[PDB]
Protein backbone atom coordinates (compact mmCIF):
# COMPACT_ATOMS: atom_id res chain seq x y z
CA UNK A 1 0.00 0.00 0.00
CA UNK A 2 1.24 3.57 -0.49
CA UNK A 3 2.62 5.16 2.68
CA UNK A 4 3.54 8.85 2.40
CA UNK A 5 2.70 8.21 -1.23
CA UNK A 6 5.24 5.46 -1.76
CA UNK A 7 4.70 1.88 -2.79
CA UNK A 8 8.42 1.39 -2.15
CA UNK A 9 9.94 0.84 1.26
CA UNK A 10 13.35 1.36 2.66
CA UNK A 11 14.79 -0.44 5.71
CA UNK A 12 17.11 1.60 7.93
CA UNK A 13 20.04 -0.19 9.66
CA UNK A 14 22.66 0.56 12.21
CA UNK A 15 25.77 -0.92 13.81
CA UNK A 16 28.57 -0.10 16.19
CA UNK A 17 31.95 -0.43 14.44
CA UNK A 18 34.56 -0.84 17.12
CA UNK A 19 37.85 1.00 17.37
CA UNK A 20 40.10 -0.60 14.77
CA UNK A 21 37.43 -2.42 12.92
CA UNK A 22 36.67 -1.84 9.24
CA UNK A 23 33.22 -1.94 7.66
CA UNK A 24 32.83 -2.75 4.00
CA UNK A 25 29.86 -2.16 1.80
CA UNK A 26 29.38 -3.95 -1.45
CA UNK A 27 26.43 -3.29 -3.76
CA UNK A 28 24.88 -3.65 -7.21
CA UNK A 29 21.94 -1.48 -6.31
CA UNK A 30 19.56 -0.63 -3.53
CA UNK A 31 22.20 0.66 -1.07
CA UNK A 32 21.38 3.93 0.71
CA UNK A 33 25.01 4.66 1.61
CA UNK A 34 26.11 6.19 4.86
CA UNK A 35 27.03 9.87 4.32
CA UNK A 36 27.64 11.12 7.92
CA UNK A 37 28.32 8.89 10.90
CA UNK A 38 28.83 9.45 14.62
CA UNK A 39 31.76 8.80 16.96
CA UNK A 40 30.34 8.04 20.37
CA UNK A 41 31.21 9.20 23.85
CA UNK A 42 29.74 6.83 26.52
CA UNK A 43 28.35 8.46 29.67
CA UNK A 44 26.18 6.76 32.18
CA UNK A 45 22.84 7.44 33.90
CA UNK A 46 21.61 9.53 30.98
CA UNK A 47 18.46 8.46 29.19
CA UNK A 48 15.46 9.25 27.05
CA UNK A 49 12.30 10.65 28.48
CA UNK A 50 8.96 11.69 27.10
CA UNK A 51 7.80 15.04 28.26
CA UNK A 52 5.92 18.13 27.27
CA UNK A 53 7.30 20.24 30.10
CA UNK A 54 9.35 23.26 28.90
CA UNK A 55 13.13 23.48 29.23
CA UNK B 1 -1.03 5.06 76.31
CA UNK B 2 0.46 1.55 76.39
CA UNK B 3 2.39 2.80 79.42
CA UNK B 4 -0.67 4.46 81.01
CA UNK B 5 1.01 7.85 81.55
CA UNK B 6 0.11 9.88 78.44
CA UNK B 7 -3.58 10.25 77.74
CA UNK B 8 -3.73 8.26 80.97
CA UNK B 9 -3.08 8.99 84.60
CA UNK B 10 -1.56 12.24 83.42
CA UNK B 11 -4.41 13.56 81.35
CA UNK B 12 -2.95 16.60 79.59
CA UNK B 13 -0.16 18.50 77.86
CA UNK B 14 1.51 21.70 79.05
CA UNK B 15 1.40 24.34 76.33
CA UNK B 16 3.11 26.35 79.11
CA UNK B 17 6.24 24.21 79.04
CA UNK B 18 8.20 25.04 75.92
CA UNK B 19 11.68 24.09 77.14
CA UNK B 20 11.39 20.43 76.10
CA UNK B 21 9.26 17.29 75.83
CA UNK B 22 9.29 16.25 79.48
CA UNK B 23 9.20 18.56 82.50
CA UNK B 24 7.98 19.36 85.97
CA UNK B 25 5.43 21.83 87.22
CA UNK B 26 6.03 23.56 90.61
CA UNK B 27 4.27 25.96 92.93
CA UNK B 28 6.34 27.04 95.97
CA UNK B 29 5.03 30.06 97.87
CA UNK B 30 7.74 32.04 96.08
CA UNK B 31 5.88 31.41 92.79
CA UNK B 32 4.88 29.03 89.96
CA UNK B 33 6.46 27.78 86.69
CA UNK B 34 7.81 25.13 84.29
CA UNK B 35 11.18 23.52 83.93
CA UNK B 36 11.83 20.85 81.35
CA UNK B 37 14.06 17.91 82.15
CA UNK B 38 17.42 17.98 80.36
CA UNK B 39 18.64 14.44 80.80
CA UNK B 40 15.43 12.76 79.61
CA UNK B 41 14.52 15.26 76.93
CA UNK B 42 18.02 15.24 75.45
CA UNK B 43 17.91 11.46 75.46
CA UNK B 44 14.60 11.28 73.68
CA UNK B 45 15.88 13.93 71.31
CA UNK B 46 19.00 11.92 70.61
CA UNK B 47 17.24 8.62 70.24
CA UNK B 48 14.45 9.75 67.96
CA UNK B 49 17.07 11.54 65.91
CA UNK B 50 18.90 8.28 65.53
CA UNK B 51 15.64 6.58 64.66
CA UNK B 52 14.83 8.84 61.75
CA UNK B 53 18.36 8.71 60.41
CA UNK B 54 18.54 4.95 60.73
CA UNK B 55 15.37 4.46 58.81
CA UNK B 56 16.47 6.85 56.08
CA UNK B 57 19.92 5.22 55.70
CA UNK B 58 18.24 1.94 54.92
CA UNK B 59 16.94 3.78 51.81
CA UNK B 60 19.59 3.92 49.19
CA UNK B 61 18.51 6.90 47.00
CA UNK B 62 17.09 5.90 43.56
CA UNK B 63 19.44 6.29 40.51
CA UNK B 64 18.55 6.76 36.87
CA UNK B 65 15.73 4.40 35.94
CA UNK B 66 14.09 5.15 32.60
CA UNK B 67 11.63 2.75 31.05
CA UNK B 68 12.35 0.47 28.15
CA UNK B 69 10.76 0.41 24.72
CA UNK B 70 9.54 -2.77 22.89
CA UNK B 71 8.20 -3.55 19.41
CA UNK B 72 4.93 -5.30 18.69
CA UNK B 73 6.46 -8.79 18.62
CA UNK B 74 7.82 -8.33 22.12
CA UNK B 75 4.64 -8.24 24.05
CA UNK B 76 5.74 -11.09 26.42
CA UNK B 77 8.91 -9.42 27.38
CA UNK B 78 7.22 -6.00 27.58
CA UNK B 79 4.81 -7.67 29.98
CA UNK B 80 7.67 -9.29 31.88
CA UNK B 81 9.18 -5.87 32.26
CA UNK B 82 5.96 -4.33 33.53
CA UNK B 83 5.57 -7.15 35.97
CA UNK B 84 8.96 -6.35 37.40
CA UNK B 85 8.28 -2.63 37.54
CA UNK B 86 4.93 -3.16 39.22
CA UNK B 87 6.26 -5.84 41.49
CA UNK B 88 9.01 -3.75 42.93
CA UNK B 89 6.71 -0.75 43.18
CA UNK B 90 4.30 -2.75 45.28
CA UNK B 91 6.97 -3.92 47.56
CA UNK B 92 8.46 -0.50 48.15
CA UNK B 93 5.07 1.10 48.64
CA UNK B 94 4.12 -1.61 51.15
CA UNK B 95 7.43 -1.35 52.98
CA UNK B 96 7.30 2.41 53.24
CA UNK B 97 3.79 2.64 54.50
CA UNK B 98 3.85 -0.34 56.78
CA UNK B 99 7.05 0.75 58.47
CA UNK B 100 5.71 4.23 59.13
CA UNK B 101 2.48 2.80 60.66
CA UNK B 102 4.26 0.38 62.90
CA UNK B 103 7.04 2.76 63.90
CA UNK B 104 4.71 5.54 64.68
CA UNK B 105 3.17 3.36 67.37
CA UNK B 106 6.61 2.58 68.77
CA UNK B 107 7.63 6.20 68.88
CA UNK B 108 4.54 7.32 70.78
CA UNK B 109 5.08 4.40 73.16
CA UNK B 110 8.66 5.56 73.70
CA UNK B 111 7.46 9.03 74.83
CA UNK B 112 4.76 7.59 77.09
CA UNK B 113 7.43 5.29 78.56
CA UNK B 114 10.05 8.01 79.16
CA UNK B 115 7.41 10.02 81.10
CA UNK B 116 6.49 7.07 83.33
CA UNK B 117 10.22 6.52 84.03
CA UNK B 118 10.53 10.13 85.08
CA UNK B 119 7.56 10.08 87.41
CA UNK B 120 8.62 6.83 89.05
CA UNK B 121 12.24 8.02 89.46
CA UNK B 122 10.89 10.97 91.40
CA UNK B 123 8.45 8.86 93.34
CA UNK B 124 11.29 6.58 94.50
CA UNK B 125 13.08 9.72 95.79
CA UNK B 126 10.21 11.27 97.80
CA UNK B 127 8.27 8.38 99.39
CA UNK B 128 6.94 9.56 102.76
CA UNK B 129 8.17 13.15 102.34
CA UNK B 130 5.21 13.67 99.93
CA UNK B 131 1.97 11.95 98.77
CA UNK B 132 0.53 10.79 95.43
CA UNK B 133 -1.93 13.60 94.77
CA UNK B 134 -2.99 12.33 91.30
CA UNK B 135 -2.18 13.10 87.66
CA UNK B 136 1.57 12.92 88.16
CA UNK B 137 1.66 15.23 91.18
CA UNK B 138 3.33 14.99 94.49
CA UNK B 139 2.41 17.03 97.57
CA UNK B 140 5.22 17.87 99.93
CA UNK B 141 4.76 16.91 103.61
CA UNK B 142 7.30 19.66 104.25
CA UNK B 143 7.83 23.19 103.00
CA UNK B 144 10.35 23.53 100.15
CA UNK B 145 11.74 26.39 98.04
CA UNK B 146 12.93 27.26 94.53
CA UNK B 147 16.54 26.22 95.18
CA UNK B 148 15.11 23.05 96.74
CA UNK B 149 12.94 22.57 93.66
CA UNK B 150 16.27 22.26 91.82
CA UNK B 151 17.24 19.30 94.04
CA UNK B 152 14.34 17.33 92.63
CA UNK B 153 15.04 18.03 89.00
CA UNK B 154 18.66 17.33 90.00
CA UNK B 155 17.95 13.70 90.85
CA UNK B 156 19.73 14.47 94.15
CA UNK B 157 16.91 15.46 96.55
CA UNK B 158 18.09 14.70 100.10
CA UNK B 159 15.36 12.46 101.59
CA UNK B 160 16.91 12.48 105.09
CA UNK B 161 17.24 16.27 105.22
CA UNK B 162 13.42 16.59 105.34
CA UNK B 163 12.40 13.17 106.67
CA UNK B 164 12.25 14.55 110.20
CA UNK B 165 10.08 17.49 109.26
CA UNK B 166 7.76 15.45 107.04
CA UNK B 167 7.38 12.72 109.66
CA UNK B 168 5.69 14.90 112.29
CA UNK B 169 3.69 16.58 109.52
CA UNK B 170 2.38 13.39 107.92
CA UNK B 171 1.57 11.95 111.33
CA UNK B 172 -1.05 14.63 111.97
CA UNK B 173 -3.41 13.11 109.33
C1 LIG C 1 6.98 16.01 9.70
O1 LIG C 1 5.90 15.61 10.49
C2 LIG C 1 4.63 15.96 10.01
C3 LIG C 1 3.62 15.23 10.86
O2 LIG C 1 3.45 16.13 11.92
C4 LIG C 1 4.40 15.57 8.57
O3 LIG C 1 3.31 16.33 8.11
C5 LIG C 1 2.09 15.57 8.20
O4 LIG C 1 2.11 14.50 7.29
C6 LIG C 1 0.90 13.88 6.90
C7 LIG C 1 1.27 13.08 5.66
O5 LIG C 1 1.72 14.00 4.69
C8 LIG C 1 -0.18 14.88 6.50
O6 LIG C 1 -1.44 14.24 6.41
C9 LIG C 1 -1.89 14.20 5.04
O7 LIG C 1 -2.69 15.32 4.66
C10 LIG C 1 -2.92 15.28 3.26
C11 LIG C 1 -3.31 16.63 2.59
O8 LIG C 1 -4.38 17.32 3.20
C12 LIG C 1 -3.88 14.12 2.99
O9 LIG C 1 -4.12 14.04 1.60
C13 LIG C 1 -3.23 12.81 3.38
O10 LIG C 1 -4.15 11.74 3.23
C14 LIG C 1 -3.77 10.87 2.13
O11 LIG C 1 -2.64 10.03 2.37
C15 LIG C 1 -2.76 9.20 3.53
C16 LIG C 1 -1.56 8.25 3.68
O12 LIG C 1 -0.32 8.94 3.69
C17 LIG C 1 -4.05 8.38 3.55
O13 LIG C 1 -4.24 7.92 4.87
C18 LIG C 1 -5.28 9.17 3.07
O14 LIG C 1 -6.38 8.31 2.89
C19 LIG C 1 -4.97 9.98 1.80
O15 LIG C 1 -4.71 9.18 0.65
C20 LIG C 1 -2.59 12.86 4.78
O16 LIG C 1 -3.53 12.62 5.79
C21 LIG C 1 -0.35 15.99 7.52
O17 LIG C 1 -1.10 17.01 6.90
C22 LIG C 1 0.96 16.57 8.03
N1 LIG C 1 0.70 17.14 9.32
C23 LIG C 1 0.85 18.44 9.50
C24 LIG C 1 0.58 18.99 10.88
O18 LIG C 1 1.21 19.16 8.57
C25 LIG C 1 5.59 15.88 7.69
O19 LIG C 1 5.33 15.19 6.50
C26 LIG C 1 6.86 15.37 8.35
N2 LIG C 1 8.06 15.72 7.59
C27 LIG C 1 9.01 14.82 7.36
C28 LIG C 1 10.19 15.28 6.56
O20 LIG C 1 8.97 13.67 7.75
Amino acid sequence: PKVRDQAGRMNYYWTLLEPGDTITFEATGNLIAPWYAFALNRGSGSGIITSDAPV
Amino acid sequence: GLFGAIAGFIEGGWTGMIDGWYGYHHQNEQGSGYAADQKSTQNAIDGITNKVNSVIEKMNTQFTAVGKEFNNLERRIENLNKKVDDGFLDIWTYNAELLVLLENERTLDFHDSNVRNLYEKVKSQLKNNAKEIGNGCFEFYHKCDDACMESVRNGTYDYPKYSEESKLNREEI
